[PDB]
């Protein structure tokens, strides 16, 4: 099972939703698919890969490589973390 | 093992994950059960170059070491409209604004 | 509260630095002030003498981030079966991506600066607010 985030440039992002529960503000705007008026796709492409190395990295033995972040798309990316609380 | 992609056609892009083991035809399917189109009326592209269904992910190079969680790789996507394929055409996502003087 | 116990019973260990930062070992004293020992780059280890019933917990050296040591926090020498070390296996946690966004901002942004960004006062804070072992001292408290 899958939802559909579309940026604020009509971006159409398709993750699997546990993945995307991993937002409890995504969670909410569900309880499937969500528009985002103030994150554009350079964006939320980035917050859809975190979901994935989340999901993938927590509980995991396997040496944890560095999530990384562009120093153009921090500021943008730290507001989107901040209004999805992940 | 796993790799971890992204699936990209116009203004759509899929995260998923699959084996290296596996197919591009088994992707095809994947492709199907979310976008609800046959395989048949999808080809499967990285870059530019086709990939033909009875290959492997892995062969088509898609490693666990280069299709990452933090970092996926891009498949294309294309659609049989009707009779003929469109061609393959991905939207690049939006410009990140010039670097602030502060950073 | 968290304080090493004054044991005199000597445990040899291995600090194992993979993550990909620069980390500062800290060693809690006996009145349970963070004692500063000497750094690991990244991917490098050390063999450490220590003791039984002794804490210890990681940072990034530079920007004092915190680390993992086999897996939770803190990091208590145990007895060595047969002459063996103790690994200390340091790690980087799965960070929030806010925290990891304000780790990214933090390093780009001269702290006079923070003030200059355009969010929200609340973010301001968070950003003022850096990584401080004694803090986590009060909150592991
Ligand atoms: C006065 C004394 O020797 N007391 C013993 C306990 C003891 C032992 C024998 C007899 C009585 C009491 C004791 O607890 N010592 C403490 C001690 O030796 N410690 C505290 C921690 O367990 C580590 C150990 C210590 O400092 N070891 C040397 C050391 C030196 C460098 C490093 C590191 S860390 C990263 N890189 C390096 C090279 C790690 C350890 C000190 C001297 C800091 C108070």
């Amino acid at each position: 099972m899958y939802v559909k985030l579309i940026s604020s440039d009509g971006h159409e992002f398709i993750v699997k939703r546990e993945h995307a529960l991993t937002s409890g503000t995504i969670k909410a705007m569900l309880s499937n698919e969500v528009n985002f008026r103030e994150i554009p796709s350079h964006v939320l492409s980035k917050v859809c890969m975190y979901f994935t190395y989340k999901v993938r990295y927590t509980n995991s033995s396997t040496e944890i490589p560095e999530f990384p972040i562009a120093p153009e798309i921090a500021l943008e990316l730290l507001m989107a973390a901040n209004f999805l609380d992940c | 093992m796993d790799v971890f992609l992204m699936i990209r056609r116009h203004k759509t892009t899929i995260f998923t994950d699959a084996k290296e083991s596996s197919t591009v035809f088994e992707l095809k399917r994947i492709v199907e059960g979310i976008l609800k189109r046959p395989p048949d009326e999808q080809r499967l592209y990285k870059d530019d170059q086709l990939l033909d269904d009875g290959k492997t992910l892995g062969e088509c190079g898609f490693t666990s070491q280069t299709a990452r969680p933090q970092a996926p790789a891009t498949v294309g996507l294309a659609f049989r409209a009707d009779d003929t394929f469109e061609a393959l055409c991905i939207e690049p996502f939006s410009s990140p604004p010039e670097l602030p003087d502060v950073m | 509260v968290l304080r090493s116990v004054n044991s005199r019973e000597p445990s040899q260990v291995i600090f194992c630095n993979r993550s990909p930062r620069v980390v500062l070992p800290v060693w809690l004293n006996f009145d349970g002030e963070p004692q500063p020992y000497p750094t690991l780059p990244p991917g490098t280890g050390r063999r450490i003498h220590s003791y039984r019933g002794h804490l210890w917990l990681f940072r990034d050296a530079g920007t004092h981030d915190g680390l993992l040591v086999n897996q939770t926090e803190l990091f208590v020498p145990s007895l060595n079966v047969d002459g063996q070390p103790i690994f200390a296996n340091i790690t980087l946690p799965v960070y929030t991506l806010k925290e990891r966004c304000l780790q990214v901002v933090r390093s780009l942004v001269k702290p006079e600066n923070y003030r200059r960004l355009d969010i929200v006062r609340s973010l301001y804070e968070d950003l003022e607010d850096h990584p401080n072992v004694q803090k986590d001292l009060e909150r592991l408290t």
